[PDB]
């Protein structure tokens, strides 16, 4: 349910 | 592993599944490594094929940092920043080549990794590099959740790089002094004191037989399971240098509040005070 786009650019 | 797809969903309960210590005989594995997130490093078939790498860990990272906030019921607290840990640190020996647990599941990930990095004796040098320069970012996804969706956890503790086994002890350590009151409560409760003016519960009240019974077997698990993991810190560190920790106890002492070397041995030994009151008739 995690939206792969979001986690990308958050974990940076 | 021999799941994929449901760890990636929910995880067991806190010590629902003891330490596993019979499915590979030198060391003993956790239930939270059994059920880490590993669906998109599975089913994944240069410097690219590093990228798409990279991308897979993000996302299950970012899942299993999820789910162990879950685990803990959406507390933000120590139990969540040391998971956070201990899982991190695993998806950096199953990066690195030198994870402990290798089933099913795992042994794919391992091929697809030798797929990727290659298999040649330089090999292993690259990934410990690769996950040296990412690292980082993955504990950022772990906390992607506590960051986004939640209504103290440090990095620089998390990312640092020391053995599995060690952090294995460390997360041993903390289930120990969990376990150890509750069961110690449950004794208590049908032994303490005498049937009559001179001979202890145990001497003849089957509840009290029986909870004594439950004790035993509680705490030769967990002797056993000190047992194998110590060995296999030291059988580790004889064929590897830290500062600081010489002997698996180090580790304990380190990492816990209050212990004690030889109150510990004599706890798992059933020769601690307490046990000999409750559970020895004379």
């Amino acid at each position: 349910q995690l939206d792969f786009e979001d986690v990308w650019n958050s974990s940076y | 592993s021999n799941t994929v797809m449901k760890n990636c969903n929910y995880k067991r309960k806190r010590r629902e599944r003891d330490w596993d210590c019979n499915t590979k005989k030198d060391v003993c594995i956790p239930d939270r490594r059994y059920q880490l997130c590993m669906k998109e490093l599975t089913n994944l078939v240069i410097t690219f094929r590093k990228l798409y790498l990279k991308r897979k860990l993000i996302y299950d990272a970012a899942v299993e940092g999820d789910l162990l906030l879950k685990l803990n019921n959406y507390r933000y607290n120590k139990d969540f920043c040391k998971d956070i840990r201990w899982s991190l640190g695993d998806f950096g020996d199953i990066i690195m080549g030198t994870d402990m647990e290798g089933i099913g599941y795992s042994k794919v990930v391992e091929n697809n990794l030798r797929s990727i990095f290659g298999t040649d004796e330089k090999a292993q040098q690259r990934r410990k590099q690769w996950w040296n320069e990412s690292k980082a970012q993955i504990w950022t996804a772990m906390m992607y959740s506590v960051k986004k969706r939640l209504k103290i956890c440090k990095l620089n503790v998390a990312v640092n790089i020391e053995p599995q086994i060690y952090r294995w002890i460390r997360e041993w350590g903390r289930d120990y002094v969990s376990e150890l009151p509750t069961e110690v409560q449950k004794l208590k409760e049908k032994c303490d004191g005498k049937i009559n003016y001179t001979d202890k519960k145990v001497c003849k009240v089957p509840p009290c037989q029986n909870a004594c019974k439950s004790y035993d077997q509680w705490i030769t698990r967990k002797k056993n399971q000190w047992d194998v993991l110590s060995n296999k810190f030291i059988s580790v560190k004889n064929a590897e240098q830290t500062a600081g920790i010489v002997t698996p106890y180090d580790i304990l002492k380190q990492e816990l509040d209050e212990f004690n070397e030889v109150a510990f041995e004599n706890e798992i030994n059933k020769r601690d005070g307490a046990y000999i009151e409750l559970c020895v008739c004379s």
